């Protein structure tokens, strides 16, 4: 939720370290899909103010 | 009827004290009380991103 | 509407509806009258009689839960039934009951308060003395309350 | 950032096992009991498990 | 309550009474939505606009 | 394993009614169809109809109307194929058809009975 | 025999005590309080809709 | 509506035979070949209009090639001679019409 | 553009996803928005949809049209029958593959909507949709004149940038449309030159995977009883969360995404 | 409901034109608050949609040349269930209890 909540070394860098709360929740009955829970993007957020 | 579910906080422990750290997609209300004999409870509207101890 | 109760009442009390009840308030205390019929009641003689018996605190945290280990060693007549027990305030002890034989150590988990515990552990004839040190626990914050 | 999801996969009367995680912030979940339902009816023909 | 006893295997247990007489509701209270508030809601008949 | 037992050979005068018996166990007898298939010696096998033991329905081929007549028992569980009006042509050997197999259906007809002949007397 | 003992209100908490007497083998009793509730008397004085 | 088929075929021990069954509906219907031993009942020797069942000689294969199938014998023996008939049904999917069957010659 | 951006995108299939809100409560859309997109500027935003753009049916290009899988058809319709709108009506610049460039305002969700026979196709999303403006002068609408300052948009080109998405082996899609009930049997009968995989469970389990053109299993006597899972994988599909997925390795290839974001003033 | 002649249809609004009453089926009929609304059913002298919030609310048809539009100052509000405010439901979340205008005519 904060500035660099994921960060690569470059931009062309193959690694990447993400810490977002990702958490992932049951499906709804009767329902193909993947419900997950996570931190609004800290970029965005930065951005903001 | 499905409701949604705000990002889990944060939680960061302490003597006596728990700092929670909150990042709410929606405006979410966060209700909070004493188990004793004056709960003292708040009850607050957050929207932008926000640490409580 | 501001907040319904299950939100602002006292104690921790749990409100609920249909029919509408507080449940589980941390508040008060329960008084037991209890009339036990002597059927159950075991002499002397029947039950196992605890001899030479040392208490040692191999462990102890004073923790919310159950921080402490006492090791026993006992001698005792014969196999059984012992009503372990702590007179005194100063540890709640997680077994009310422990098997007994003929020779050997007991392990008795508790819970004190104390720095430094010291007791009477009170076994199905014998009155123990235990002592020792305990350290305080890891965690600052825990999800129960204390014993 | 980007939260990728897989598809899911979904097993009719059977159990599955959780992949090693191998990707950023990579997380996985097995939900027992449920009844996925397509766009041509139900896509198990068992109840739960 | 004092007065019941509960009976089993010859034992008699007597609960009660209650140390405190202290109740979370109020003399006055409202359901709704299977919640409950203390509220000082108007006598009937004596409503405002 | 599955069986089906038909009564033994036995002849007709032409013009009479042939009453032919097929018992059937072995399998999952609630759906099953059961075919009557006709061969006269050394010629093509024909197909004259299929009979629903669960159910009861019956159908027959487009040639054989009125003169052939199906039918069966729950208590027995055996078809009991009737066949009016024979001819000296009908001297041929008649089967049952039912599937042993795990797929059911058009064509997967695995276990045979041993037949019935039926002929005129010399 | 007769006792008469006290123990918190505390749902899910066990709480264990002895009792002696002059000749006969000490006895456990153990008390588990897995809900207390509160039920008060309830009269419907009205009811208010839109 | 009748599936036509050759009335017999020779073909060497310790080669392969083709034995060819036509027909109007054959395109959107499964082909059952059948083999039958003179003196008792036939005996299912390809279902599924692709494959064997269990136990079948493995010499026993099957395709269909637009409104025709064929059924292929690799290395024909002695035991192999009998009446070979394609199963299929009506192009209105309610009536059950069998082949004329091939007299399969083995010497 | 020729063949060369669509090369990818001619093994792609579009595909029929979940919609929470559609026209009348929750079903399966032909147009099931993904993901929304609306980081760049001047309210241009980028949708990823499960239908497909810049290409027919057949897969061979059409100018401004949208396919969409129905039912397992893929059907066509004009890209200006289809609308948008998050609060107040979108305007669509192009598309293409999956994705599409509109120039929208402000919302807090967004809907897409079109009608081809008679019945009206609709999917609203709660993906906020967000409108930035440029500079120090906090408009609203862009303004008719001023000063050019830079900033980033989503480009109208779809050329290959180095952004890409997977393409994958699309799951078996069940179909009880196939299964039909002849007197006390059951019967499939698969699509016309299309196999499918019969999973049963009647009295005796059944999988029989290669039925092409009927197929009676008499065992069974209803039609709930057992499936018929539609098997077609010939065609790719996006590694949606919204859609089954297929057993073993599953990646395909990649899809360029197009309407990058990109410098302009 | 029903047409003008008084017989069972499936989605059609029959509405008073100068004395004569007259059909149109309910897909010609479109309303709106502040967004498209969408409507799920109709039954008798009322109508079950789903409305965005806004402060007014319109119902417009077409019948051969000239639009019938009405529009009202009734305030359409939209309710939240639980804790976390939002403005158009949630794709995933947890179920909860609610009051919802349900869609049944009994
Ligand atoms: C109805 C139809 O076109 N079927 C074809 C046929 O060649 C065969 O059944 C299969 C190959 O196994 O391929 C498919
Ligand atoms: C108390 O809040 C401050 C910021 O307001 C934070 O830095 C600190 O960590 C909190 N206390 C604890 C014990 O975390």
């Amino acid at each position: 939720g904060a500035f660099g909540d994921i960060q690569s070394r470059t931009v062309s860098s193959s690694d990447l370290y993400a810490n977002t709360n990702l958490v992932l929740q049951r499906p709804k009955a009767g329902a193909i899909h993947v419900p997950y829970t996570q931190a609004p993007s800290g970029f965005e957020q930065w951005k903001k103010d | 009827c499905t409701v949604p579910l705000a990002p889990e906080p944060m939680i960061t422990f302490g003597f006596r004290s728990v700092s929670l750290k909150l990042h709410p997609k929606n405006p979410t209300y966060l209700i909070t009380r004493q188990l004793a004999d004056e709960p003292h409870y708040t009850h607050e509207l957050i929207s932008e991103p926000a640490v409580r101890n | 509407k501001a907040p319904s109760l299950k939100f602002t009442a006292p104690f921790g009390c749990e409100i609920y509806t249909n029919p509408i009840r507080a449940e589980n308030c941390a508040v008060g205390s329960i008084p037991l009258a209890f009339d036990i019929p002597d059927a159950l009641f075991t002499r002397v003689s029947e039950t196992p009689t605890l001899s030479a018996a040392e208490c040692t605190l191999n462990e102890c945290v004073y923790s919310s839960d159950f921080g402490g280990i006492a090791t026993v060693k006992y001698s005792a007549s014969k196999s059984g039934k012992c009503a372990v027990h702590v007179p005194s305030g100063t540890a709640t002890l997680k077994e009310a009951a422990v098997e007994l034989t003929e020779q050997g150590s007991a392990t008795i988990h508790f819970s004190t308060a104390n720095i430094h515990p010291e007791f009477r552990l009170q076994i199905c004839t014998s009155y123990v003395t235990c002592k020792g040190d305990c350290h305080p626990p890891k965690d600052h914050i825990v999800t129960h309350p204390q014993y | 950032y980007k939260t990728g999801m897989d598809s899911p996969a979904i097993k009719c009367c059977g159990s599955q096992e959780c992949t090693p995680t191998y990707r950023p912030d990579e997380q996985c979940k097995v939900f027992t009991g449920v009844y996925p339902f397509m766009w041509g009816g139900a896509y198990c023909f068992c109840d739960t498990e | 309550n004092g007065e019941t006893p509960v009976n089993f295997n010859g034992v008699k247990i007597t609960a009660g009474p209650l140390s405190t007489a202290w109740t979370p509701f109020d003399r006055k209270i409202v359901q709704y939505a299977g919640e409950i508030y203390n509220y000082d809601f108007p006598e009937y008949g004596a409503g405002q606009p | 394993q599955v069986q089906l037992v038909q009564s033994g050979a036995e002849v007709k005068k032409p013009g009479a009614s042939v009453k032919v018996s097929c018992k059937s166990s072995g399998y999952t007898f609630t759906n099953y169809i059961i075919h009557w298939v006709r061969q006269a010696p050394g010629q093509r096998l024909e197909w004259m109809g299929w009979i629903n033991a669960g159910n009861g329905n019956t159908k027959y081929s487009q040639k054989f109307q009125g003169r052939i007549s199906v039918t069966r028992d729950t208590s027995a569980s055996a078809a009991y194929m009737e066949l009016s009006s024979l001819k000296s042509e009908d001297t041929a050997l008649y089967y049952c058809a039912t599937l042993q197999m795990d797929y059911g259906g058009n064509g997967d007809l695995d276990y045979w009975g041993q037949g019935t002949l039926v002929t005129v007397s010399s | 025999y007769e006792h008469a003992t006290t123990m918190p209100s505390q749902a899910g908490i066990s709480y264990n005590t002895i009792v002696n007497r002059a000749g006969y083998a000490p006895l456990p009793i153990s008390i588990t309080p897995t809900k207390i509730k509160l039920i008060p008397t309830v009269n419907l004085e009205y009811v208010t809709c839109h | 509506y009748e599936l036509t088929q050759p009335p017999s075929v020779s073909v060497s021990p310790g080669q392969t035979a083709r034995i060819t069954c036509s027909g109007d509906a054959l395109p959107k219907q499964y082909v059952y070949w059948y083999q039958q031993k003179p003196g008792q009942a036939p005996v299912l020797v390809i279902y599924k209009d692709s494959e064997r069942p269990s136990g079948i000689p493995e010499r026993f294969s099957g395709s269909s090639s637009g409104t025709t199938v064929t059924l292929t014998i690799s290395g024909v023996q002695a035991e192999d001679d009998a009446d070979y008939y394609c199963q299929a049904a009506d192009s209105s999917n309610t009536e059950y019409v069998f082949g004329t069957g091939t007299k399969v010659t083995v010497l | 553009s020729t063949e060369e951006l669509f090369n990818e995108y001619k093994l792609t299939r579009p595909y029929m996803a979940r919609c929470i809100r559609c026209a009348v409560g929750s079903c399966h859309s032909p147009i099931a928005i993904e993901a929304v997109k609306s980081d760049g500027h001047d309210g241009y935003v980028r949708l990823q949809t499960s239908s497909q753009y810049g290409l027919d049916s057949s897969g061979n290009l059409k100018g401004r049209t949208m396919r969409y899988d129905m039912h397992g058809t893929i059907k066509e319709i004009p890209l200006h029958q289809v609308s948008l709108y998050t609060s107040r009506p979108c305007h669509i610049v192009d598309g293409h593959g999956y994705f599409l460039l509109a120039r929208c305002p402000a919302g807090d969700s967004i809907t897409m909507e079109f009608k081809k026979d008679s019945v009206r196709h609709s999917c609203s999303v709660p993906y906020e949709v967000k409108f930035n403006p440029v500079g120090r002068e906090l408009y609203t609408h862009p303004p008719e004149h001023g000063v050019e300052q830079a900033c980033q948009v989503y480009a109208h080109d779809a050329q290959n940038r180095g952004a890409y998405v997977e393409m994958h082996l699309p799951g078996s899609e069940v179909d009880s449309s196939l299964v039909s009930l002849s007197g006390s049997s059951v019967t499939v009968t698969p699509p016309d030159g299309t196999s499918a995989l019969v999973e049963c469970e009647c009295g005796g389990t059944k999988i029989s995977e290669t039925i092409n053109k009927t197929k009676q299993f008499s065992q069974c006597t209803k039609k709930e009883q057992c499936r018929a899972y539609r098997l077609q994988n010939d065609k790719w599909v996006y590694n949606s969360d919204k859609l089954p997925k297929a057993a073993g390795a599953t990646l395909k290839g990649k899809l360029h995404v197009p309407f990058l974001l990109a410098d302009g003033k």
